[PDB]
């Protein structure tokens, strides 16, 4: 079997500083470097990073300035990744994307490598195909975290002259052709369509109610699901007797709000129709759905990386997070950052809720009913997973 | 690492005479790692 | 446990004193029997399963137990004396040796297997205390493993199983359970002891379940002891065994000839399929070769082409055409054997005389001329000096025999006295056998000559007293 | 370990850039691999006479001909880098 | 580590040797 | 016969080699802002050994409730009358490892935020897969909380 | 000994008799084929700090 | 000792470079006789495509799937493309220790010259000579 020998543990203690400049330099170095490396390698784990640093004693993480820096570094990290940069930092003082050679060909031209030149060759080939009108086959759109999305092949940059890239349409690119494209804005105005993601389809994803693969069978209150089915049958609409039925998330939100506290369930069961059952919950549900969704999107993403993967899959409809392309991944991460910014800014209660890390403090800052609903939902998820584990064991 | 053999070339002819030089000598005393004197 | 704690402290005390390489054995006569008669433990198995690696890890020296990726690193019995009280026997791998391009491969491999199986069959009663069948981690059962089990169940030798390459499972208890389940299905016994252990003499931390093996081999080496005083370190060092008798050593060499140990290059074809492919290909060659049709069926019997019978381990017969002449010269070259004695004293006096008479000029013909000038005496004198003192060419000498037994085999000078010299005892009449237990032979010996053959240096013709040409 | 940086042993570049005996100024803060101890004389003589064979298939410090004189090399002034030349 | 970026092989002496061979 | 010191390292090893083959700032107390001053006073005034016993008993009860809700009985059941044991076994609790992510996150959310009011980082959540590691983590935390 | 007595199987027409004139360095530069042989820290930082 | 003829006689069926000639991995035209940069593999067959032997570029005689050299200088035609035996049999991609993106092969059928069609081709061609008619 596998057995670890021993693991060390370090106590969480906030760093003390005698003067202000020391604290400024420390927070800059530590937090900025960690955030940039995260946004470069795996920008999804920014929430885990923020949670860990707040646990270690970083108070100013959930501020508007830090969140703006985070989204800016995420956008620039996507830009660098599309350029073909491997390491975000050339030195501890300056970034790698801000290195200009002097006394050479140009004094402000970014210092390019052969890998960056080949990536610009790919970009220019895609742009020339787009201009000719035929289907532009950008090679790195099928590139993901685990590797290529569909092709089990292996590719590596820079490509040599013995095994170069072949184009069935005959479009050719050359370093002599890319030579004028040397500055950041000049290459952005040309290859913007391939470096920038698309965040439009996600504008209403994080603000919409969702459940972690929860269905009517996994509802903890059999009486609640049966009374919901009886109301839907009293209404002139057909019902599905099978456990795997498609129920709307807005309706399942009210179902969980009912099943959380039994008083409201008994008060709503005597009503005539599910229409009235949702109407009587509408006033209290509006002031709690936003809060419970915010709490869920922060908790399920600040604890473990696998939970972040599952959350992103469930909310974006992705089949596999290792198979989905990196552009839409970056788009979803940026939209999640914008959602966190909205929660922190537009709502005054969001910043203390984000700073709170324990159940006691989250109950103190959150409505008791909303916390009960959220705990019931997450406990239903945990019960489903535990039943799956029991079926595995048996 | 670097091995020494006969040669029969000019490099070996030079080494046979250069390796006879007496290197600078200095009597270094035994260190005191356990009983640090200037610590007392 | 009372006995388990005592054997544990004993194994630690013996192994902590160091070890060395005692003697390599290639012929059945040159065995450690004598002043070096320790209780032995052997490790047999297919090539490249970790036999020498386990030995080197038990001996705590990577360079002592030679191990390598290429098969055929060990081609003879390597006796390792641990703490001057036990012997660990490293055996050659039974199977195809790939990548080893040593000359006389067939003869060297046949000699390697001959000494292996004849040693196991002979000294199974002692001092070979335990046999350990080393098998690979995930390698399935092969016909070579079948040949090993058939040999063991016919000789009735108890053996333990050691599953090496334990790192291949990577902590998969389920795969290990299915591996031992496949072993129990092939063996047919649930009670057979199996110990899984890997061996890395380079780094001690990589080893797992390795300290339990030295405790196990000490357990089987001390099971002959009866008293607790014998269980002590002094009692184990005093434990020694007697040499085999002529009757039992002759029987095992007759049933297991050197020519029978011919294995295929691969490890998938059994001996039956290997000998059938020889028969099929030889029959086609005879029916296709024109000069083969020029011979008669009686001449083919003389040329052992169309055709006592040599039986292998499995019991299948091998034709004489399958045995190459290099193996025949090997068996006749092995000192202290019947074949070497038959070559010296004449295998067939009537047949060899007529053969030599026909191949030469004649039995009574001298200084004949077939149907220049002869070599001068000054040349023959110079040629004799260059042969004797430069080329070191010498003449053969005679072989000696016991006179008291050669004159009359049924007297007391020959041995095999059925009488009981000791009077007043009741246990001597029950205790019998070719090999018995004698206490203290390592320090007392038989009396006079105690070492076996090929033990001392500069013996016989290789004396350093008078030089080479004097012999 | 060694006092001199590890790029003098194996340069940071894949080609082996920055291999050889580097002399430093007495008042400088950088440290080089030119040492005259009885233990360092073997490797110094090796670099001067035999050279250094790189796994890429080229001799970095001394291919052949006139051997370099590390006692008269200009003093070391920095370290290599992948972005710029030096 | 886990890095989401373009496939980039480090400049290895073996790679330099292969390029020189070509 | 048995001359390891005379023979070389290629022919034998000595007892010595055989034996040695096997052988060879300022601190400031910080309390987590999760719990209250009275709770910190109680948990730092009770004891150290008693706090370890408290950890052990509470974690035992929590994981036993969890495993009995799951259905894997950790109680010793005799085969004469099919009864249940009196109390959980501390040795079995210590030997009980938390390999399943679901059960481990459930028990840590139940006992760590319940009666300890602590919150581990990502690496600590990764490492806290054993009851021994949980005990070590909470012990380090209460030691840091101590004045 | 094969072929010649002093030279053995080493034929005069094949190769050089003694290929060690003076000293020879058995070491080969960058024999490990590491991606970054400049040291533990050199040039760009590798991985996030702490 | 070699047991194969030299200077294979093509009087029965001449093997000449066609005027139009494309590649198998590339389907692009090649040089006819001015440069031997192509690889000719003749077998005396009009079987499509590229009768009396197909053609390959030196650089492109490699496998088309894994883009690697050939093991024993033997390629596998797969729906118009040339694959390697490990690629055709379905085994995993094995990176060779030697040259990667080019294989050991001679130019202008020099490597495939010692085997193929020789003189005489058929049996009825010898009796044409030994008969007076
Ligand atoms: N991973 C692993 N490799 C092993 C283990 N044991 C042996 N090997 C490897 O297998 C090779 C064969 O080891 P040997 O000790 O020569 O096996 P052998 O049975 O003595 O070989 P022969 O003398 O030819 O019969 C060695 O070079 C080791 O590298 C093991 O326990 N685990
Ligand atoms: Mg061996
Ligand atoms: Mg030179
Ligand atoms: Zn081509
Ligand atoms: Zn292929």
């Amino acid at each position: 079997t596998y057995m670890p020998q021993k693991a060390w543990f370090e106590p969480y203690t906030p760093k003390k500083f005698d003067m202000e400049h020391q604290r400024i330099s420390h927070n800059f170095y530590n937090l900025e470097t960690k955030l940039i490396w995260t946004a470069f390698d795996t920008p999804e784990l920014i929430g885990i990073l923020l949670h860990d640093e707040t646990i270690k004693g970083a108070p100013h993480l959930y501020d508007a300035e830090f969140l703006e820096s985070a989204v800016h570094w995420t956008r620039e990290s996507r830009y660098w990744r599309c350029i073909g940069i491997t390491k975000p930092f050339y030195n501890k003082t300056t970034l790698r994307a801000q290195c200009w050679h002097d006394r050479g060909l140009q004094v402000g031209t970014l210092v390019f490598s052969q890998a960056m030149r080949d990536a610009l060759m790919d970009l220019e080939r895609a742009v020339r195909r787009k201009e000719l009108g035929l289907e532009p086959n950008y090679v790195w759109d099928r590139w993901g975290p685990v590797g290529f999305i569909d092709g089990a092949r292996t590719d590596h940059l820079p490509r040599f002259a013995h095994n170069p890239y072949v184009d069935p349409d005959g479009v050719e690119v050359t370093e002599v052709d890319i030579a004028p494209f040397n500055t950041h804005e000049q290459i952005k105005e040309r290859y913007g369509a391939f470096i920038d993601p698309d965040l439009r389809p996600f504008e209403g994803v994080f603000r919409a109610p969702s459940h972690g693969a929860l269905t009517l069978d996994d509802v903890p209150h059999q009486e609640a699901v049966r009374l919901y089915r009886d109301l839907m049958e009293k209404a002139d609409m057909p019902v599905m007797l099978g456990n795997g039925a498609e129920i709307p998330p807005m309706d399942m939100r009210a179902l969980f709000h009912l099943s959380a506290n039994p008083e409201r369930m008994k008060a709503a069961s005597e009503l005539s129709s599910w229409r009235e059952v949702r109407g009587m919950l509408a006033p209290v549900q509006e002031v709690c759905d936003e809060k419970v969704e915010a709490l869920r999107l922060m908790e399920n993403t600040r604890h473990d990386a696998a939970r972040v993967r599952t959350f992103y899959e469930e909310k974006c409809g992705f089949s596999d997070f290792m198979r989905t392309p990196d552009k839409v991944i970056t788009a979803a991460v940026l939209c999640y950052l914008q959602e966190l910014q909205r929660i922190c800014t537009e709502t005054d209660w969001g910043k203390p809720l984000a700073r709170c890390l324990t159940d006691l403090e989250r109950v103190n800052v959150m409505g008791k009913d909303a916390f009960l609903v959220y705990r019931h939902i997450e406990d239903a998820i945990l019960d489903k997973k535990r039943r799956v584990w029991a079926t595995r064991f048996a | 690492p670097v091995v020494f053999k006969q040669g029969q070339g000019m490099f070996s002819h030079q080494l046979k005479r250069l390796l006879q030089k007496k290197s600078i000598h200095r009597y270094n005393w035994d260190p005191l790692p356990m009983y640090d004197p200037r610590k007392l | 446990s009372p006995q388990d704690e005592l054997v544990a402290k004993l194994s630690d005390e013996v192994f902590s004193r160091g070890n060395m390489h005692l003697k390599n054995v290639d012929v059945v006569s040159a065995l450690p029997e004598g002043l070096h008669s320790f209780p032995e433990v052997c490790f047999i198995g297919k090539p490249n399963v970790g036999k020498s690696s386990i030995i080197s890890c038990l001996l705590r020296n990577p360079r002592l137990g030679r191990a390598g990726r290429v098969r055929g690193t060990t081609r003879l019995l390597q006796f390792f004396n641990v703490g001057d009280a036990l012997l660990l026997v490293d055996t050659p791998g039974y199977g195809g040796w790939k990548g080893r391009h040593l000359p006389q491969s067939v003869a060297e491999r046949a000699s390697a297997f001959a000494i292996l199986f004849r040693y196991l069959a002979l000294r199974s009663k002692g001092p070979l205390k335990r046999v350990y069948w080393v098998m690979e981690a995930t390698k399935p059962v092969q016909p070579r493993d079948e040949e090993i089990f058939v040999f063991l169940r016919n000789e009735q030798i108890p053996f333990s199983i050691i599953i090496s390459k334990l790192d291949y499972f990577g902590g998969d208890g389920a795969a290990l359970r299915r591996q031992v389940e496949s072993i129990y299905n092939f063996l047919g016994t649930e009670d057979v002891p199996v110990l899984g252990v890997r061996a890395d003499s380079s780094r001690p931390e990589r080893c797992i379940n390795m300290t339990a093996l030295q405790h196990d081999i000490t357990h089987y080496c001390t099971t002959d002891l009866v008293r607790v005083e014998d269980l002590s370190y002094s009692g184990l060092k005093e434990l020694s065994y007697a040499p085999p008798t002529f009757d039992e050593v002759r029987a095992v060499e007759e049933r297991y000839p050197v020519e029978s140990f011919i294995v295929p290059q691969d490890d998938n074809l059994s001996l039956q399929h290997f000998v059938s492919l020889h028969q099929e290909a030889k029959s086609r060659h005879l029916a296709a070769s024109p000069m083969a049709m020029r011979l008669s069926t009686k001449e083919k019997l003389g040329a052992n082409l169309i055709g006592e019978t040599i039986r292998t381990i499995n019991g299948v017969c091998i034709p004489k055409s399958m045995v190459p002449p290099s193996v025949v010269q090997l068996a006749a070259g092995q000192a202290g054997s019947f074949a070497a004695f038959a070559q010296h004293s004449g295998a067939n006096a009537y047949e060899e005389f007529l053969t030599g008479d026909a191949t030469g000029s004649g039995t009574f013909l001298e200084a004949t001329g077939s149907e220049p000038r002869e070599k001068s005496m000054r040349r023959c004198a110079l040629d004799k000096v260059l042969k004797r003192y430069v080329a070191c060419g010498r003449k053969q000498r005679s072989l000696h025999m016991q006179a008291e037994g050669y004159m009359c085999p049924w007297l007391a000078g020959a041995g095999q006295q059925a009488r009981s010299a000791v009077f007043g005892v009741t246990r001597s009449r029950a205790h019998a056998g070719g090999m018995e237990v004698l206490k203290g032979l390592k320090r007392t010996g038989f009396g006079g000559q105690s070492y076996s053959a090929r033990t001392m240096k500069n013996r016989g013709r290789s004396t350093k007293k008078t030089g080479f040409w004097a012999a | 370990k060694n006092s001199w940086p590890e790029w003098m042993d194996n340069g940071a570049d894949g080609t082996g850039y920055g291999i050889g005996l580097h002399r430093t100024h007495p008042l400088s803060r950088l440290r080089g691999n030119l040492k005259r101890s009885p233990s360092h004389v073997p490797r110094v003589l090796g670099m001067m006479i035999q050279g250094v064979w790189h796994k890429s298939g080229v001799k970095l410090y001394f291919r052949g001909g006139k051997p370099p004189n590390p006692s008269v090399h200009p003093y070391l002034t920095g370290e290599p880098c992948p972005l710029y030349g030096w | 580590r886990e890095s989401r970026h373009l496939p980039v092989l480090p400049m290895t002496p073996r790679i330099v040797f292969e390029h020189a061979n070509e | 016969r048995f001359n390891p010191e005379s023979v070389g390292l290629t022919r034998g090893t000595s007892a010595f080699a055989w034996k040695w083959w096997h052988t060879q700032q300022e601190r400031r107390s910080h309390r987590p802002p999760a719990w209250d001053d009275e709770f910190a006073k109680v948990v730092l005034n009770m004891n150290d050994a008693e706090i370890r016993e408290y950890l052990m008993s509470k974690l035992t009860d929590v994981i036993f409730l969890e495993t009995q809700r799951d259905g894997y009985e950790l109680r010793r059941l005799d085969f004469e009358g099919k009864p249940l044991t009196s109390l959980p076994e501390p040795r079995i609790i210590e030997n009980f490892v938390l390999e399943e992510e679901t059960i481990r996150e459930r028990v840590i959310y139940q006992v760590v935020e319940g009666v300890f009011r602590l919150s581990p980082t990502s690496a600590d959540r990764r490492e806290l897969r054993s009851v021994a590691n949980i005990i070590d983590y909470v012990l380090t935390h209460v030691r840091a909380a101590r004045p | 000994k094969g072929g010649r007595a002093k030279f053995g199987t080493r034929a005069a027409e094949s190769g050089v008799w003694n290929d060690v004139g003076g000293i020879t360095s058995r070491v080969v530069a960058n024999m490990e084929q590491n991606p970054h042989p400049g040291g533990d820290d050199f040039g760009p930082p590798r991985g996030p700090p702490k | 000792r070699p047991h194969f003829p030299a200077y294979n006689e093509d009087v029965d069926r001449p093997m000449v470079v066609p005027p139009d000639a494309i590649c198998f991995n590339c389907d692009k035209p090649i040089d006819a006789g001015d440069v031997n940069s192509y690889v000719w593999i003749p077998a005396g067959n009009a079987t499509v495509p590229t009768p009396q032997g197909y053609f390959f570029h030196f650089g492109c005689f490699k496998c088309n799937r894994c883009k690697y050299r050939l093991g024993h200088n033997k390629f596998y035609s797969k729906d118009g493309k040339a694959w390697c035996i490990p690629c055709a049999l379905g085994r995993d991609v094995r990176v060779p220790t030697r040259r990667w993106h080019t294989s050991y092969v001679n130019t202008h059928r020099t490597g495939s010259r010692l085997t193929g069609h020789f003189f005489p081709r058929h049996s009825h061609q010898m009796e044409f000579l030994f008969d007076p008619n």
